[PDB]
C-alpha cells in the first residue's frame, strides 16, 4: 500500500483475525499511509488490543512506531490520560 | 465465545482464570496488563480475557470491549468501601456502544468471607435490576474452592 | 534535531516510506522527496547535493533514490555514515530498492530509521541489532 488513502476499513478488518502475519501487516499498513499523510484514527481501538503487554517484540516495534509520528492526533482507542495506550503496558 | 473479565483490583479476577484453566489456585501478582486464556466448558471454547483492574489499567478496557460477547464482572463481596467505585465503574461500561449487546455476568466473590456482602445486596448496590436491555445475572462465586464458577459458564453459554 | 527525516524515495513522484522522528515532516516528507530525488536529488551524481535551502544526500538505486536530509549539519563524515549504514541495513529488509518491496516492508523500514537517526541525532545500526526489534 503505496499511498492508497481510502482503505482503513480494511485495515481494521486486517488488523485482528487471529493471525499475527496480518495484524503486522496492517499497521504497517497504517503506518504507510500516515506517513505520506492520510486517515488512521478509525482503527485505533483494533489497532491496540492484540500487541499491548507482549514481549513479543515485532508487533511491540510497530506499535511503538507510530507512537513518534501521530500519537496525540489518534484517539478512539487511546483517549487521554496520563499511563495512555501508549504506555501503560509498555512499562 | 469471546469474553472479558473485569472488576476492581483484587477481585479475584486472575484466580478466578487460573482456577478455570488449571483447576489450581495460583499466587497471584497484580496483573499489569491482561491475561488471556482458553477454556473448554461443554463444547464451548471461552477465550476469557482478564484485564487488570489497578487505575492504570482500568483506563485501558476500552480496547479490550469490541467484539465481546460476554463480559464477566468480578466483586470482592468483603470490601464495603468499594462497592460505590464498583457501580460507578460498571455502570458506564454497561454505556459502552462495543458493549451494547454483551452478555452481563455478575460474580460476587470470595462469598468464603464471614462477613462477605450477599449476591442479593451487591445486586441492590451495583443497580443490576435496572438493566432491561440485556441479560444479566447476579452469581455468588468463591475462586478458590470454585463455587459457582461453572454455573457461571453455564448461564454464559446459554445468552 | 539536525536531521529533519530519513527517507527512501521513489522517484515515482512521491516518498514510498519514511521517517518523521517527531511530528514534523509529514505530508512534507512526500513533496520533498517527491520532486528532488526524480532529478537525483537536483545532483550530477554527487553524494550531497542541496536544493530548496535543504541538503539531500543520497544514493540511486533503480528508480529510487535513498535519501537523508539536513537543513543543518554538526559533521562532514556523520550525514554519509547514517546513510550508509541504512544502505547495510535497507537490502536485509527489501533486496535492493524497489517501489512494491519497499512499501511492503514499511514497518521494518521506518522502525530503522527510528533507531538510526533518534531525535535526528545520528546513532548506528547493524542487521543483527535490528533482528530484536523486529522479532
Amino acid at each position: 500500500m503505496d499511498s492508497e488513502p481510502p482503505s482503513e476499513i480494511s485495515l481494521k478488518n486486517d488488523l485482528e483475525k487471529g493471525d499475527v502475519k496480518s495484524k503486522t501487516e496492517a499497521l504497517k499498513k497504517v503506518i504507510i499511509m500516515i506517513l505520506n499523510g492520510e486517515k488512521l484514527p478509525g482503527l485505533l481501538m483494533t489497532i491496540i488490543r492484540f500487541v499491548l503487554p507482549l514481549q513479543d517484540h515485532t508487533i511491540k516495534k510497530l506499535l511503538l512506531v507510530f507512537w513518534e509520528i501521530v500519537p496525540k492526533t489518534t484517539p478512539d482507542g487511546r483517549l487521554l490520560h496520563e499511563m495512555i495506550l501508549v504506555c501503560d503496558a509498555y512499562r | 465465545m469471546r469474553i472479558l473479565m473485569v472488576g476492581l483490583d483484587g477481585a479475584g479476577k486472575t484466580t478466578v482464570l487460573y482456577k478455570l484453566k488449571l483447576g489450581e489456585v495460583i499466587t497471584t501478582i497484580p496483573t499489569i496488563g491482561f491475561n488471556v486464556e482458553t477454556v473448554q466448558y461443554k463444547n464451548i471454547s471461552f477465550t476469557v480475557w482478564d484485564v487488570g483492574g489497578q487505575d492504570r489499567i482500568r483506563s485501558l478496557w476500552r480496547h479490550y470491549y469490541r467484539n465481546t460477547e460476554g463480559v464477566i464482572f468480578v466483586v470482592d463481596s468483603n470490601d464495603r468501601s468499594r462497592i460505590g467505585e464498583a457501580r460507578e465503574v460498571m455502570q458506564r461500561m454497561l454505556n459502552e456502544d462495543e458493549l451494547r449487546n454483551a452478555a452481563w455476568l455478575v460474580f460476587a466473590n470470595k462469598q468464603d468471607l464471614p462477613e462477605a456482602m450477599s449476591a442479593a445486596e451487591i445486586t441492590e448496590k451495583l443497580g443490576l435490576h435496572s438493566i432491561r436491555n440485556r441479560p444479566w445475572f447476579i452469581q455468588a462465586t468463591c475462586a478458590t474452592s470454585g463455587e459457582g464458577l461453572y454455573e457461571g459458564l453455564e448461564w454464559l453459554s446459554n445468552s | 534535531m539536525v536531521l529533519l527525516a530519513a527517507a527512501v524515495c521513489t522517484k515515482a513522484g512521491k516518498a514510498i516510506v519514511s521517517r518523521q522522528f517527531v511530528e514534523m515532516t509529514r505530508t512534507r516528507i512526500e513533496g520533498l522527496l517527491a520532486a528532488f530525488p526524480k532529478l537525483m536529488n537536483t545532483g550530477k551524481q554527487h553524494t550531497f547535493v542541496e536544493t530548496e535551502s535543504v541538503r539531500y544526500v543520497y544514493q540511486p538505486m533503480e528508480k529510487l533514490y535513498m535519501v537523508l536530509i539536513t537543513t543543518k549539519n554538526s559533521n562532514i563524515l556523520e550525514d554519509l555514515e547514517t546513510l550508509r549504514l541504512f544502505s547495510r541495513v535497507i537490502p536485509e529488509y527489501c533486496r535492493a530498492l524497489e517501489e512494491n518491496e519497499i512499501s511492503e516492508h514499511c514497518f521494518d523500514l521506518i522502525f530503522a530509521f527510528d533507531e538510526i537517526v533518534a531525535l535526528g541525532y545520528r546513532e548506528n545500526v547493524n542487521l543483527a541489532q535490528i533482528r530484536t526489534f523486529t522479532e
